Order: structure tokens, then sequence, then C-alpha cells
RNA sequence: UAGCUAGUAGGUGGGGUAACGGCUCACCUAGGCGACGAUCCCUAGCUGGUCUGAGAGGAUGACCAGCCACACUGGAACUGA
RNA sequence: CCCGCAGAAGAAGCACCGGCUAACUCCGUGCCAGCAGCCGCGGUAAUACGGAGGGUGCAAGCGUUAAUCGGAAUUACUGGGCGUAAAGCGCACGCAGGCGGUUUGUUAAGUCAGAUGUGAAAUCCCCGGGCUCAACCUGGGAACUGCAUCUGAUACUGGCAA
């Protein structure tokens, strides 16, 4: 792996059109407090397998669609 | 107060209303003399202060002060004006560059001639 | 660029001899020094801290015959350079050629010493340097051009040059009219009656 | 093709060239790939006047760069080994 | 090393049947140049009467200050009424830069190379004072070990 | 609300001290302790004491040197509202060096003199002098 | 300005490009975005850096260099690496 | 760049001087004429108007206007306030959000460490070098406080468990 991403599912309800949330804490560049800056990513997963609430590991590939540059790698946990 | 608070809504710095729309930050502006009044000053003072309402190159009509002792400026004279209020004459926020365009310099001035626009007298 | 105006007037206002008529007579008088720099000079200048702080740097300035712009830049250089800002300032002020010409006696007063410089009548390590502010560094070697040597001025110049306390940081002939800036003058050389820290303050705020 | 040439970072009447490797199509004093020497043609006889990292110039030429006319001269004027 | 200076002199009015009766006030500082500084106030119907009356007050009402060379050990904050002040050791560049007013107490008190600044009201009576107290509270660069050690 | 105990410690001290109070107690915790440690080991308190089991009770003995209290000032620095973290090179020094700053690191709660020597850094819990 | 979105979001296949790709098409899924501020409106070329400030900041983007974009306005392609 | 030639010969102005602010007098004028960055000056002795003598400041510039930041801790992150001065919503309940007692395990995102790559040159800064000095030019460092990857550390924070 040249890097990977974790993040929780959020939306499984679409023919491989899976979208994953990614949560980082970051120091406010001005008032020093740490806040949650979220990222959403449109990730491919052939034969639809993850489910809303799943933690998942993810890698950056080429464009699979005007929107998708990431396929999944593994699953982690379920039935949140 | 709160950190959160500043986070949501940052400290904002009040912007500076100018005291002299010589439009767009301009060293001075050209204009034409609408009227050549002379009115009287505020509270403590008492006088007959020369002025002139001036249609500026940029459309603004503005009342401007005429500095010095004595001046030949009438309606239709083309002048140059600079920043410079006159507290005494509320409403007046610009001066007129003596010895510019059709504005004459002050007759006979010896001291401080460059203000009031007077040539170095043939000494 | 040069002051050019009646020059005793200065000392009188500064209240001290700035050595600008330097030449013959000493301990002025035969002038008027002090009690009337103008028409109200008779009067006591009970003056602000700003005033005393002003006249000090003014004094130093009227002395080396330097105008504001350059002086400011001296000060800035001083401050840049490590060491006591005020001392460095004084150092720089001495490193001036014109000064290290009057200081080797080749000229009655610094003004005269300078006329020499600008009149291509000096040579550092061999070569002619006619610009009054040429900074002179240790081991340098400032001579009088053969052309116009032992000519008028330069004689009496080198003369009462010995009447003066007479340097230390510089060793100097008198026959050849050459001489060697041996080292940068220390605080303790020169001074007493000049108060850097003030003219550091003037330029601090 | 890439080339080794003189940029003129001098100063009216007292030139001082940088010698650079760059896309031959760019401006004389423009975007370049890497610097590789310099050339003060008012060097004065005192000391320095034409330093020139040869082993790089070597690399690029090896990779197909062309050289100027003047630079070429400097390399065969630096002598090369001594 | 007597060393003294006055900081501010001021007029004030009293107001009685017959009008305003005026008077002057003096604010002074005296130090030895080796720690020990004091300020005095003292007012009086005329100027010299007041400045004198002050210098005296300042001779007593003198505190001492645990310097460290020509400077301060740690940076210190001082604050009295509307005046809130702050000064810093400053591995002396040259040093002694502050608002002529607390330069005064600094200078005489013997500190040789600080940078300082006054916030809040520049009112002399309260800055030169916020500064005295400022140096006062400042604690010994070792009698902190006295403090601890144990 | 309880929300920030560590300030409450720093404070129960600051206060009792100003109340020339001999001792002072409070609910304990892994963390309170590690700091009470540095506080004693740096000689700002006499000695601590945790007397309980299900409902532990930190207890600190205060000090007074001259007439004064020994702790001349104790402030939070990090806090729930706003966490502070410094890298090693960017660690702070109180009163120029006198007095100290408690910093928690991946190798435990230690002083600034300490963490500095340990070549690392962490969350700067509080200042003390 | 609080909702925005039909090639819209994804899939499958055909076509397409030097190239991945809703790039395009046909068909299917009903999705995609959004108060961590979408949509709408106003203003604006970005940077290295420039001035100021003890710093943190504030302000700014001539002259030098890097990137983008434009070539009377709008729209087009041809030739060609 | 160098040498000769003549003769001080061709070469000084601008603003200011009531306080802040370095620099004071006389004459005119008389709430007029006028000044004025702020305060405020002018109705008979005006250091504040205008002129003169004198002075102070700058100098081939000097003043005026315009413009940015500074002083302004006057949007206060560093670094502020809301009883009476500007400022607590008339009161409560509560979604999102923020924050959250105490223990052990685990996680390693925040946090911290190291390593590597990258952070264009110029500019800034430090030490030098070259133009009679300087501005200007230039060698070499230093700096670019940043970003990413890898591996580590687990006290604090976040997650999971009980
Ligand atoms: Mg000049
Ligand atoms: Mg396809
Ligand atoms: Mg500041
Ligand atoms: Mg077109
Ligand atoms: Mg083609
Ligand atoms: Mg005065
Ligand atoms: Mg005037
Ligand atoms: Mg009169
Ligand atoms: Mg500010
Ligand atoms: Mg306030
Ligand atoms: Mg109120
Ligand atoms: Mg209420
Ligand atoms: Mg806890
Ligand atoms: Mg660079
Ligand atoms: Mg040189
Ligand atoms: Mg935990």
């Amino acid at each position: 792996k040249i890097r990977t991403l974790q993040g929780r599912v959020v939306s499984d309800k679409m023919e491989k059109s899976i979208v994953v949330a990614i949560e980082r804490f970051v120091k406010h560049p001005i008032y020093g407090k740490f806040i949650k800056r979220t990222t959403k990513l449109h990730v491919h997963d052939e034969n639809n397998e993850c489910g809303i609430g799943d933690v998942v590991e993810i890698r950056e590939c080429r464009p699979l669609s005007k929107t998708k540059s990431w396929t999944l790698v593994r699953v982690v946990e379920k039935a949140v | 107060a709160t950190v959160n608070q500043l986070v949501r809504k940052p400290r904002a710095r009040k912007v500076a209303k100018s005291n002299v729309p010589a439009l767009e930050a301009c060293p001075q502006k050209r204009g034409v003399c609408t009227r050549v009044y002379t009115t009287t000053p505020k509270k403590p003072n008492s006088a007959l202060r020369k002025v002139c309402r001036v249609r500026l190159t940029n459309g603004f009509e503005v009342t401007s002060y005429i500095g010095g002792e004595g001046h030949n400026l009438q309606e239709h004279s083309v002048i140059l004006i600079r920043g410079g209020r006159v507290k005494d004459l509320p409403g007046v926020r610009y001066h007129t560059v003596r010895g510019a365009l059709d504005c004459s310099g002050v007759k006979d001035r010896k001291q401080a001639r460059s203000k009031y626009g007077v040539k170095r007298p043939k000494a | 660029a040069r002051y050019l105006g009646p020059k005793l007037k200065l000392s009188r206002r500064e209240g001290t001899d700035l050595f600008l008529k330097s030449g013959v007579r000493a301990i002025d008088t035969k002038c008027k020094i002090e009690q009337a720099p103008g028409q109200h000079g008779a009067r006591k200048p009970r003056l602000s801290d700003y005033g005393v702080q002003l006249r000090e740097k003014q004094k130093v300035r009227r002395i080396y015959g330097v105008l504001e712009r350059q002086f400011r830049n001296y000060y800035k250089e001083a401050a840049r350079l490590k060491g006591n800002t005020g001392e460095n300032l004084l150092a720089l002020l001495e490193g001036r050629l014109d000064n290290v010409v009057y200081r080797m006696g080749f000229g009655a007063t610094r003004a005269e010493a300078r006329q020499l410089v600008s009149h291509k009548a000096i040579m550092v390590n061999g070569r002619v340097v006619n610009i009054a502010s040429y900074q002179v560094s240790p081991n340098d070697v400032v001579s009088i051009r053969e052309k116009a040597k032992k000519q008028s001025r330069v004689k009496a110049a080198l003369e009462l040059a010995e009447q003066r306390e007479k340097p230390t940081w510089l060793e100097v002939d008198a026959g050849k009219m050459e001489g060697t800036f041996k080292r940068k003058p220390e605080r303790s050389d020169l001074s007493a009656d000049i108060n850097e820290h003030l003219i550091v303050e003037l330029y601090s705020k | 093709m890439v080339t080794i040439r003189l940029a003129r970072h001098g100063a009216k009447k007292r030139p001082f060239y940088q010698v650079v490797v760059a896309d031959s199509r760019n401006a004389r004093n423009g975007r370049f790939i890497e610097r590789v020497g310099f050339f003060n043609p008012i060097a004065s006889e005192k000391e320095e006047g034409t330093r020139l990292d040869l082993d790089r110039i070597a690399h690029w030429v090896g990779q197909g760069a062309t050289i100027s006319d003047r630079v070429a001269a400097l390399i065969k004027e630096v002598n090369k080994a001594a | 090393e007597l060393q003294e200076k006055l900081i501010a002199v001021n007029r004030v009015s009293k107001t009685v049947k017959g009008g305003r009766i005026f008077s002057f006030t003096a604010l002074t500082v005296v130090g030895d140049g080796n720690g020990r500084v004091g300020f005095g106030y003292g007012k009086a119907r005329e100027v010299p009467a007041a400045i004198q009356k002050a210098m005296e007050k300042a001779r007593r009402n003198m505190i001492n200050v645990a310097l460290n060379n020509g400077t301060l050990q740690h940076p210190v904050k001082g604050v009295h009424t509307g005046s809130r002040v702050f000064m810093q050791p400053a591995s002396e560049g040259t040093g002694i830069i502050a608002g002529g007013a607390m330069r005064a107490v600094l200078e005489v008190a013997g500190v040789h190379n600080v940078l300082a600044k006054a916030y809040g009201s520049t009112n002399p009576i309260n800055v030169v004072r916020a500064t005295i107290d400022g140096l006062e509270n400042m604690n010994s660069p070792e009698m902190v070990a006295a403090k601890r050690g144990k | 609300s309880m929300q920030d105990p560590i300030a409450d410690m720093l404070t129960r001290i600051r206060n009792g001290q100003a109340a020339n109070k001999a001792a002072v107690t409070m609910p304990s915790s892994k963390l309170k302790v590690a700091i009470a440690n540095v506080l004693k080991e740096e000689g700002f308190i006499e000695d601590f004491k945790v007397e309980g089991d299900t409902k532990p009770e930190l207890e600190l003995t205060l000090k007074y040197f001259q007439g004064k209290a020994v702790v001349e000032s104790i402030q939070r620095v990090s806090r729930p509202g706003l966490r502070i973290y410094k890298r090693k090179d960017e660690l702070p020094k109180v009163m120029a060096g006198l007095g100290i700053a408690v910093v928690s690191t991946s190798k435990g709660v230690m002083t600034d003199r300490a963490a500095r020597q340990a070549g690392l850094g962490g969350e700067i819990i509080c200042y003390v002098a």
C-alpha cells in the first residue's frame, strides 16, 4: 500500500456508488482549538459488500468515474 | 469571548470610512466651479469664508475651500482640489490648490508661498 | 550637500567648540561663543528631553559635517552591526576618510581636510580616493598625492596637528605626508563630551 | 532540446552571467532546470572569474544537452583538468 | 549616586467662593543605581515647593529589588489602577527602551538593559508605581531555591 | 461542572495556599497523582497522600517558606476547551527558568527541564512558579 | 441567499480520446451535493514574495521569476509533435 | 579611467518656530482679513493672522495631498470587556454543536519522536568578493518556521470494550 484511508461508511444504498466518511482532528490555524474536519470520498466496491456503518480501509486508484478515484481494500466491523 | 465563539465568527476589523472621497484615493481632483459662495463659520468663530461648490471630473459635486487672502475665481473656473477639511465650516472637506489650473496664487505672499502657490519674487 | 553656512554660529548653539574654524586661535572667544546664538540667544533654553536629545546628535553631526540622510544611515548601520549601537555609530563616524585626514593633520579642519579629498589630493593603498565618506579600514595607508605636496595649507595643517592631543590608533609620517590607520578607535579614545545613548534614543522611537 | 547557456544577471555595463541548463525555448533569464556555474567577464585578474561545475555539465551533455558557443569556449578555456 | 529625576508636574484646581484656587503636583523617582527605588508624590501651591516635597517623600518609601547584573532575572508584569505594565530582561542589546516615565524608575533603579511597555492608561502616577511594585514582586533568582530546595 | 478536575486541583491548591491552609484534599486519579508528584519532587509541596480505595482521596501538604506560600502562581494552560501541545524545540520556560511547566509526554508527566532533557514533548498541562 | 441536482449519482455495454473517465450514447439502479455552508449573489488572476509589525499579525500582489488565462466581441474548427 | 588648461570661477532652495514639537521679537490688523494635523488662535500690547529681523529643521530638494501598516491591548490567538461607562436574550425546555467523573484493557486518529524526500531561483539575513565610496553587482552559507512518506513512542485527547 502507498498509503490507505479508514473512515466509516455513511452510504451503501447504491450499485457500487459507495461513499465513505473520513474524520481528522485539526488544530485551528488561528485559534488553536482542535476541530473535526470531515472528508467524504466516492469509493468503488465491486459486488456491493460493505454496509452503512462499516469501518473500511481504502486506497487511491485511477478514475473509475467522474467522482471515483478510490477502491476499497478491506472491511472492518459491522452492525454498528 | 469563547474559543468556539471566535471559531464560528472570527474577530472582524472595522473598515475605514474615508473623510475625503476625492474618489479613488487620488492626490487631487479637477473640477468646475458651480457657485462661488462665501459663508460664515461655526460657534466660536465669526467671518466671511470664501468657498466654491465644484463639479468634479468624476461627477461628485463638492464644496471646497479657497485658501489665502483674495482670489479671482468665478463660476466656470476650472480648479484643482486636495484633501483638507475646514472645521469652522462644517461640510467643507477639501481645499483648492492655489496657482493651479485657473486658480491664481495669493497676491504678494512672501512667507510660505509654496502653499498658496506664489513664485519666488524677483528678489 | 555641504553645510556651507557661517560655521561658528553652530558651535555657539551647540554650546562647545566643534573645531570648525579649527585653524589657529584656540579656546574661541574672538568670536562671541555662547551667550547669544541668535537675537534671543541670551535666553535660557529650559528645554525638553526631546530638545537635549536632539541637540546632542545635532552636535555630533555639525562636527563631522554630515547631513541628516547619511547620518541616519550611519545610525542604521551601527545598529545592524553587533556591539553597542552607540559606540559602533561613533566608530563609523571616524572611519570616514575626510575625518581620518584632518585626524592625520593633513588638513586644518575637517572641512578643509575634505576639500583635499574631493580635490583628488589623497591616496589610500596607492590609489586616489576623492570621496569624503570613503570608509577607511585597519592597516590602510592614506598619503598626500605627490602633486601638490608640502603646499601651503598642508604645512600648517600638519603643524598644529601636533598641538592637538594627537591620536593613537593611527601612526603618521609628516615628511612624506603618509600615515597608517592602525586600528579602529576604541570608545575610550576620543569623546568625553559626547553622549551616544541620547542620539541612540532620538533614533530609537 | 535542453541546452547549457549564459543568463545575463549582470547590471548595466558590468555583466555577470549565470550559466544554466534549461529548455532551450525559454527566455534567456527564464525558467531553468539547474544552475551549473557562473562567468564574470570582468573577473579582474585579482582572483576568481569563471567557476564551473564540470561533472554536471558532463551529466547533461551525456543526456543530450547542447552547449552554447561562448560556454563551449569557457569549458575549453578552463582547460579542463588543470 | 544620589540620582533623582522628576517624571511629571501638574496643575489642579480646588474651587471656593472666591474662585478656583490652583496648585501643583510633582511625581518623582530616586534610586541608587544598584537596586533600591522609590517614588514620592507631594503637592504644593507652587511648583518648586511641590517637587521638593516629593523628592523627600521618595527618599523614604523606598523599596529594593533583586536585580541580576544590570538586568532582570525573569520577565515581569505590573499593574495598578488603569496602568498595566510589562517589562523583559533582554540579554542587553544595548537595552533601556521604555516609555520615558518608567524609563525613569528603570534608569535610576539601576536596571541597564530592558525593554518595557505600558498598556492601559499612561497615567504617570499609576505606571511609575505599577512598575515599582512590578520590580518588587519580582523574586530572587535563587531564593526560589530558598523557597523550594526543601 | 466537574468537567475539568486538573484546574480544580491547580485551584484548590492556589486557594488553600492563599488561605494559609495546612493541607488540602480532593477526589484522586492516576493523573492528579503524577502531577502531585512533580509538584513535590520540584519542592512546591511538602508531600502527598492518597487515602481511599473505591473513592480515592489525593491529599497534598502545602508549604510555606518565609511567611509566603511556596507556590506563587499556578495556572492551567491546556484545558478541555482548548488543548495545548508543544514540540520539544517549542517547549515553554516559566519565569525565565525559575519555576517550571508540567508537560505530559509519551513517556509520562514530567517537568519542562525534564521533557526537554528527554528530547521530546507533549501536552503542557500547567505552569507553576 | 437554505436548500441544490435528469448526464444529474452510480452500474452495464457501444463509441470515443494519446490517455483514465458521464468524455459520449443506450439501457438499468435512484441516487449525488448540503449548515464542516451547497445553491444563489457580490468581488478577484494565484504564487514566490512586497510593505509594515518586537512578534503574532495587518495590508498587498508594479517593476524580477514561476503557474494560469486572454489576443477587436461571440463561436468554430483546420494544419500540426 | 588618466593627463594638461582657466578662474571661486557655472551651481540653494523649501517648511516651520502657541502647546503636542526643535526654533521669539517688532510692526500692521482688530471675532475683520485670516489660521488651523489636534487642541484652538483673531474685538488694541496677537511669540497662533499678514509682513519684517532673528531662529529651528531638512537640502537638490522642501512642503501639501493621496495611500498601507504602526503606535491601536481600538476585533484583545498571542492580548480586552458586558452591576452602575458600549454590552446578559423577559423567562424557561431542548435538537444539532461544544465540553464532560472515575478504573482497567485495547486502538493509535489527535499529540510526540526520529528518518527520508520535498519546500524553484531571486529576495531577506550572516561572512565574504567586485565597481574610487555607496547605492549597485556577486561567492558561499544560513533561513524557507511548511508539506508529505516511513518507523517508532502511548502520558494526555479521540475511537472500541467492560
Ligand atoms: Mg542626497
Ligand atoms: Mg465504458
Ligand atoms: Mg504591535
Ligand atoms: Mg477567438
Ligand atoms: Mg491533428
Ligand atoms: Mg519649544
Ligand atoms: Mg502657517
Ligand atoms: Mg500688534
Ligand atoms: Mg492590533
Ligand atoms: Mg475595553
Ligand atoms: Mg449600559
Ligand atoms: Mg436576565
Ligand atoms: Mg479522567
Ligand atoms: Mg529559495
Ligand atoms: Mg568594496
Ligand atoms: Mg483512552
